[PDB]
């Protein structure tokens, strides 16, 4: 079903425009947000990996050294 | 037990052919192929290697014609119906050492020497691993013994192979006077295996590096005709009655 | 007239295009 | 206008389409080379490999044969057609006008000793193999579409457009032909 | 309008099914690159189609010959090399991206209603691409070819009282051998069809409402065009693609493989370690977490129970992660817990990994278990947070 | 003339001291029999992956 | 650029024979440039810098 909207739109041709410089553009300002939103979402995914990883590692070492006359 | 089972582990070497730009050294594979064919051809197949494969790569068209020339093929059934032989010609595989896999376990104790075609590439760190194993015979630790047939080698798995040390000091001689320590041979017969186990590496190679430069001015392209496209989205004013 | 104009620059780049394909210059 | 992404030229500058087609123009060169090298790439996968074409070239000696008859002997799928004719066939092989014949050719100039005649035995037509003794001028009838040859291996009529191929034979003594 | 004239061919009936579903189909203008991996996807059916097709032109399938046509394949034919690692490396770049698609579709609840048979069809489609890729990976009649189908096959021998009956009638005989070799050739020529098929399904069940979004909402006021605004995504996408497909087959062509698929088969030893390959691993880490042959199979029936069970869940009515913080949490374990157990499936079956392969099996399914409790008590949101 | 690998191996062993008395320790431990079943293997192995890799670097200069 | 717009862009025709040229002789001028890369990184290693070549008794 069609919408029924009420908006003005103003835009500006594409050849009037600078195309590739807005990538670096306050680029401090884009690693600020991404690390500040995401940062409790990188640690739920990066945490139980290493920590298992760690683990498993130290308990191979382990017991390695136990067997070891 | 424990550690033996699985076996050491190799050390990283700087082969020559190793880096995105780097190639084999043809003469090291020369030299690897006169120790495989003087020490390991008598127990090892390379079944998957003809003498037209070396042509370019290690010796001249004469050359790996006469090669082949040396040997005697079998061939036939001729018109009276029997097999005969012949001279060996550049389309032939190089010779087997023995006439079935049975016969060469039979010829050594049991134990089956693999084809080493793809040994490089059949083997976790493969170079390393040929190069480690055959300079790494040695004595074995304290309190472990290796029964009769067998010798100790810390890195083949369980540390006792039914090869023989067979890189010995000078135990091949050189066309070009590079002196044939065990080292030596050690890496160049490393060299022709890995040349056998890829023999497409250059051009492979060089394929990646260049498409692989020119995918990435297509990437720059893309992106920005997409921005050029989205940028009359990206930048438009829009004016809306809502405020909450 | 443009038709006739078109149809040789098509002409032009379908012959371009031939010789980028097939590369023919050990047979020429 | 947003300018979050996109900084615009000042009003009434000049448009940039030009320079944009160019720099399109550069990732349409790598779009059109690498469709080219895909396909390429399939279609010569199809070609002949290096075993196929290791296995080209080779040589095999022969001997004799009793007048009128022919043996097909082998080589690497081109079967070679050996006869020993009669004079009476090299006679009946040297009357016939040249102007006549599709592929116009001499008896002399396709054969080294008058007593043999050595040729692959494939048609010129479409690949199949000439029947001996067979069709209605002596020498080869093709059971594929009715073409016909001679004594010489001419062809004389049907759809084969050239004569029986002749290879390079000799003879090192009386009984001793090779190829 | 009376279409008495001939506008756009685009329009007309030779075209028009193709301009509707390909050029002018609304899209939503807030798609992320995360919804560029569908035809990324696609790309990749198409290019192992074609790149099967032609290696077919040389393969063998026979037991005395499969190994050696391999060989003739990378040695002998031009630019068969590239053909191999392509279709070798293309399989991996397929689970890659169709990974990426289904974390995409989870994160953002793309199963949601009322999208719930384009995620069911997209199971169907999960599974038929498992299947082709083992069987393909059993016909170069390695050391891993051959011990990995004994196993798979022998999968059907969890059955009690037919179990053992379908494993010899999928063998062809008493054990693997050139009828199970050949069989599985057949199958490898027909299953990448039906995956056509299942994908053209997919396509037009996504199209019955079209996309979801980033967002989560309602899109239907700002919807664009998919010519040229997406294809123009979707080429940087292919792009970026090519460059890391093109990295792994010309530089590190055998870094996702394991070297025993080098040794032609010996029914006579197992070799040391034996594993699928790394697409798999997940489903290995939780077929040997349960110490049961029916257990193992029951675990792996019920992975895909779940799949196919999660959108017809009563949940919320929102959708997207960026509004759901504890869902989002949770999806971030379920990504860590399935990069261990692909870990895990490569270890050796010994401690301790026998206890975290279970307690990595029992994360898995508590996600699928916790989604439900919490739709149901986040119902209740929109009434205790009030303005 | 002389294997330049097993000089390397010789010339490193300045730094693989400690594996090296943890062996000869391991050794001494274990010269009594109890029944055939002590080695050294673990030790062997650290001490021959502390001299492979001080002599993997070098080894491939002195060749050619 | 508008002055290259007046005589490659005006017409398609003449736009893909321009980019059909530019694909052929790009490739060419960068397989030459890889080649050349190639080249001064592998020195004395190539098949036709073997001492003995030609030289099996
Ligand atoms: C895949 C593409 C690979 C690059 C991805 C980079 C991301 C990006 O730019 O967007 C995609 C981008 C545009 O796509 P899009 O559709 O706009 O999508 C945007 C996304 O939504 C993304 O939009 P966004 O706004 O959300 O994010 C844009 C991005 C920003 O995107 C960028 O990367 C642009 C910034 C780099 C370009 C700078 C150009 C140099 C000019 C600088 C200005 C000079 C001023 C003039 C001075 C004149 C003299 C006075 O911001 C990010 O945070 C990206 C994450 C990376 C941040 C970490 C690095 C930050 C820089 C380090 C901190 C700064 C200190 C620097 C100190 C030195 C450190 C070495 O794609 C490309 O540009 C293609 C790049 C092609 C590269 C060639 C091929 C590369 C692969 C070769 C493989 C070989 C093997
Ligand atoms: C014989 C004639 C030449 C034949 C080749 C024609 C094609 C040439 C390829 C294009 C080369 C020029 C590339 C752009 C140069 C400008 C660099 C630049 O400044 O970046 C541009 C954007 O350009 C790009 O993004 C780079 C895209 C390059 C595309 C890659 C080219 C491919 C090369 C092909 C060569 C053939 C070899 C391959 C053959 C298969 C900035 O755009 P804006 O942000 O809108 O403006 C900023 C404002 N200010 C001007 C003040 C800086
Ligand atoms: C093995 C192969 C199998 C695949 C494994 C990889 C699976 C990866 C799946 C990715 C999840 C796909 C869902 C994507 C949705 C999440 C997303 O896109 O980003 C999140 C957030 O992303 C994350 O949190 C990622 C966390 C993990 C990142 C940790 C990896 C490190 C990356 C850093 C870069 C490398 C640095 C290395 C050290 C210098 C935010 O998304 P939105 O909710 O839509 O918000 C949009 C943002 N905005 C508000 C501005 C509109
Ligand atoms: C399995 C792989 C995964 C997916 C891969 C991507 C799939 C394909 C790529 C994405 C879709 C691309 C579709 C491109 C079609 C563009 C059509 C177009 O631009 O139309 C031009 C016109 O070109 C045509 O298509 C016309 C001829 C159609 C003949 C059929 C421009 O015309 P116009 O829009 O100004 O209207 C003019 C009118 O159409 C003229 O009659
Ligand atoms: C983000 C851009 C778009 C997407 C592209 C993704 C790129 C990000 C990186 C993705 C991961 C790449 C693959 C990860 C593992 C690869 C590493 C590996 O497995 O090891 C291999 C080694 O990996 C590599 O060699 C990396 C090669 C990368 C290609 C770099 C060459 C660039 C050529 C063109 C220059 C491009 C410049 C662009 C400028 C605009 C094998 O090493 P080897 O010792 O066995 O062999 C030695 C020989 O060198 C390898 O063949
Ligand atoms: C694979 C399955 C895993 C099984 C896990 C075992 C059982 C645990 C299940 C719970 C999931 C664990 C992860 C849950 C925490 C996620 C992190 C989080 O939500 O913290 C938020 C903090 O706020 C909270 O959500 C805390 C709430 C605590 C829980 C309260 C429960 C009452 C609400 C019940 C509603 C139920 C439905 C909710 C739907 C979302 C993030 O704040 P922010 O991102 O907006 O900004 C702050 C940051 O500095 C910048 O990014
Ligand atoms: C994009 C990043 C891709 C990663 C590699 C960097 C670009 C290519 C240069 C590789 C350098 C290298 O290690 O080998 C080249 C090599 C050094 O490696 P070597 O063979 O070990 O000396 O040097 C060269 O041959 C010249 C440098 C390459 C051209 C650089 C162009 C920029
Ligand atoms: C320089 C010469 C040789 C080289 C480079 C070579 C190479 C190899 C390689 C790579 C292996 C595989 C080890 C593994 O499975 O990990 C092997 C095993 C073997 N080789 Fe050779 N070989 C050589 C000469 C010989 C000779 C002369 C003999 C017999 C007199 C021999 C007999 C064997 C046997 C029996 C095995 C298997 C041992 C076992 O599995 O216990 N090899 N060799
Ligand atoms: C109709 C299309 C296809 C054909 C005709 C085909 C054909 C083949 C052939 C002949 C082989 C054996 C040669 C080789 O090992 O390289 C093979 C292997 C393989 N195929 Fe396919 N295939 C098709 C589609 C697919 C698809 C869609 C997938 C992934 C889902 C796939 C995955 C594989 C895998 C993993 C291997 C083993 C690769 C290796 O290690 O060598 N194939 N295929
Ligand atoms: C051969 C494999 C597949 C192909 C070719 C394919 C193709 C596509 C395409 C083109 C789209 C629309 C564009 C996009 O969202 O990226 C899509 C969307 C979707 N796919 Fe698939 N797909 C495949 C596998 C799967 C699988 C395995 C699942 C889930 C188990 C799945 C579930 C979905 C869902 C839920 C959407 C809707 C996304 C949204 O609206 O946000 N697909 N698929
Ligand atoms: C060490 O062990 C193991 C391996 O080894 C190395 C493996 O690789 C894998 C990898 C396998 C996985 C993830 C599952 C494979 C799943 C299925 C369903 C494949 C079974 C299908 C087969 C064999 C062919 C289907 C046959 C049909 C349809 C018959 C046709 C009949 C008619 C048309 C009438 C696992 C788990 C494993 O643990
Ligand atoms: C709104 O619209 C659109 C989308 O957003 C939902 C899209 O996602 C995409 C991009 C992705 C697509 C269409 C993926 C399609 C994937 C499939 C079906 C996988 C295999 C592809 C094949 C073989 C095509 C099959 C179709 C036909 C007719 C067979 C004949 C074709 C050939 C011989 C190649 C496009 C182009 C699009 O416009
Ligand atoms: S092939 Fe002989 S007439 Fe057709």
């Amino acid at each position: 079903q069609p919408v029924k909207l009420k908006a003005v739109v103003y835009a500006l041709s594409p050849f009037q425009q600078k195309i590739m410089t807005g990538l670096w553009k306050d680029l401090p300002e884009k690693i600020h947000h991404k690390v500040s939103e995401n940062w409790i979402s990188a640690t739920l995914l990066v945490t139980p990996v290493v920590g298992t990883y760690w683990y498993a590692q130290y308990f191979k070492e382990q017991e390695k050294l136990e067997h070891r006359f | 037990a424990d550690e033996a089972e699985h076996g050491l582990e190799c050390p990283n070497y700087p082969w020559p052919h190793e880096g995105i730009l780097s190639s084999y050294d043809h003469a090291s594979i020369r030299r690897g192929h006169q120790v495989y064919q003087q020490v390991c051809a008598s127990c090892h197949s390379m079944s998957l290697i003809s003498y037209r494969d070396l042509v370019g790569v290690a010796y001249t068209e004469e050359e790996a014609k006469a090669m082949a020339a040396e040997i005697e093929v079998v061939d036939g059934p001729n018109d009276e119906g029997e097999m005969f032989t012949r001279p060996g010609k550049l389309s032939d595989r190089l010779p087997e050492p023995y006439s079935n896999e049975s016969a060469a376990r039979f010829a050594n104790g049991g134990a089956y020497p693999p084809d080493l075609s793809l040994v490089t590439k059949a083997r976790h760190n493969g170079q390393n691993y040929v190069f480690a194993l055959l300079t790494g015979y040695r004595d074995p630790p304290a309190g472990i013994s290796i029964r009769e047939g067998l010798h100790y080698n810390p890195y083949f798995p369980g540390g006792a192979i039914a090869m023989p040390k067979m890189l010995n000091d000078e135990a091949v001689e050189y066309e070009d006077g590079t002196p044939a320590t065990e080292a030596q041979m050690g890496k160049d017969v490393v060299s022709f295996l890995s040349w056998a186990a890829e023999p497409e590496m250059e051009e492979r190679k060089l394929m990646g590096f260049k498409w692989i430069f020119l995918l990435s001015l297509a990437l720059l392209q893309a992106a920005y005709y997409r921005r050029l496209k989205w940028s009359v989205l990206k930048s438009r004013k829009l004016v809306l009655d809502v405020v909450n | 007239t443009i038709d006739i104009q078109a149809a040789a620059g098509w002409g032009i780049a379908a012959a371009a295009g031939a010789i980028w394909v097939v590369q023919p210059f050990g047979w020429i | 206008y947003d300018d979050h992404n996109h900084e615009r030229y000042p009003p009434g500058d000049p448009s940039k389409r030009a320079f944009a087609y160019f720099v399109l123009s550069g990732g349409r060169f790598v779009y059109a080379s690498v469709l080219r090298l895909l396909v390429l790439k399939l279609i010569v996968s199809m070609s002949a490999s290096k075993d196929v074409l290791a296995l080209a070239s080779l040589e095999v000696d022969l001997g004799s044969i009793e007048p009128g008859t022919t043996v097909t002997v082998k080589w690497r799928g081109k079967p070679v057609f050996i006869r020993r004719r009669t004079e009476d066939d090299i006679k009946l092989a040297n009357s016939v006008d040249v102007g006549s014949l599709r592929d116009p050719q001499e008896d002399s100039v396709r054969v080294k000793n008058p007593e043999w005649l050595v040729v692959v035995g494939v048609c010129t037509h479409l690949g199949c193999i000439p029947l001996p003794n067979a069709g209605d001028y002596g020498g080869w009838f093709c059971p594929c579409h009715g073409s016909h040859y001679d004594i010489s291996g001419r062809i004389r009529k049907g759809p084969a457009p050239y004569n029986l191929e002749v290879p390079t034979y000799s003879f090192l003594e009386e009984n001793k032909l090779l190829i | 309008t009376i279409r008495n004239q001939r506008f756009s061919l685009l329009k007309q009936p030779i075209s028009s099914t193709l301009n509707q579903h390909l050029v002018d189909y609304p899209t939503p203008s807030n798609l992320s690159y995360w919804w560029g991996f569908g035809s990324l996807a696609g790309i990749c059916l198409v290019i192992q189609i074609v790149t099967g097709v032609f290696l077919a032109m040389h393969y063998t399938p026979h037991v005395d010959l499969a190994f050696n046509s391999v060989e003739h394949i990378m040695r002998d034919v031009e630019g068969g090399w590239l053909l191999r690692y392509m279709h070798a490396n293309g399989a991996s770049m397929f689970f890659i991206v169709v990974y990426l698609h289904i974390f995409r579709g989870l994160y953002y609840a793309s199963y949601s209603s009322p999208r719930e048979f384009v995620w069911c069809l997209g199971v169907v489609i999960f599974l038929l691409m498992i299947v082709t890729a083992f069987i393909g990976y059993v016909l170069p009649w390695g050391q891993m070819s051959f011990w990995g189908a004994t196993v798979i096959t022998s999968l059907a021998s969890a059955i009690p009282v037919v179990g053992d009956t379908i494993v010899t009638w999928l063998w062809g005989g008493f054990s693997v051998d050139n009828a199970t070799l050949n069989r599985f050739f057949s199958l490898h020529y027909l299953l990448p069809f039906i995956l056509v098929g299942a994908s053209l399904l997919h396509l037009a069940a996504l199209h019955q409402y079209g996309s979801n979004n980033p967002l989560g909402v309602h899109s239907e006021m700002d919807k664009i065009a998919f010519y040229p605004y997406f294809y123009v995504k979707d080429l940087v996408g292919w792009v970026a693609f090519a460059i890391f497909f093109s990295i792994w087959i010309f530089y590190a062509p055998n870094v996702l493989g394991h070297p025993d698929n080098y040794i032609p088969a010996n029914p006579m030893s197992t070799p040391p370690h034996i594993v699928p390959e790394w697409y798999f691993l997940p489903i290995y880490a939780i077929l040997r977490s349960i110490p049961d042959k029916a257990g193992g199979v029951a675990a792996i029936a019920l992975v895909f129970i779940c799949l196919l069970a999660l959108p017809f869940f009563k949940s919320m009515y929102v959708r997207s992660s960026s509004f759901r913080p504890i869902y989002q949490g949770m999806f971030w374990l379920l990504l860590a817990d399935c990069l261990l157990l692909g870990w895990i499936g490569c270890q050796p079956v010994e401690a301790p990994f026998v206890t975290i392969g279970q307690i990595s099996s029992l994360v898995f399914f508590l996600f699928f278990a916790i989604t439900p409790i919490l739709g149901r008590v986040g119902r209740g949101i929109p009434n205790s947070y009030t303005d | 003339v002389v294997d330049p690998k097993k000089y390397l191996e010789e010339s490193c062993k300045p730094k693989c001291v400690k594996p090296l008395l943890e062996y000869q320790a391991c050794v001494k431990r274990i010269q009594g029999d109890d029944s055939g079943h002590k080695h050294c293997t673990g030790q062997y192995f650290d001490y021959w992956q502390c001299i492979d890799k001080c002599v993997a670097p070098k080894l491939f200069a002195k060749l050619k | 650029f508008e002055g290259f717009y007046k005589l490659i862009m005006r017409r398609n025709s003449v736009y893909v024979t321009f980019i059909i040229a530019g694909a052929f002789f790009g490739e060419r001028a960068v397989d030459y440039g890889v080649h050349k890369l190639w080249e001064r990184n592998n020195v004395g290693k190539r098949y036709e810098d073997i001492s003995v070549l030609g030289q099996r008794p």
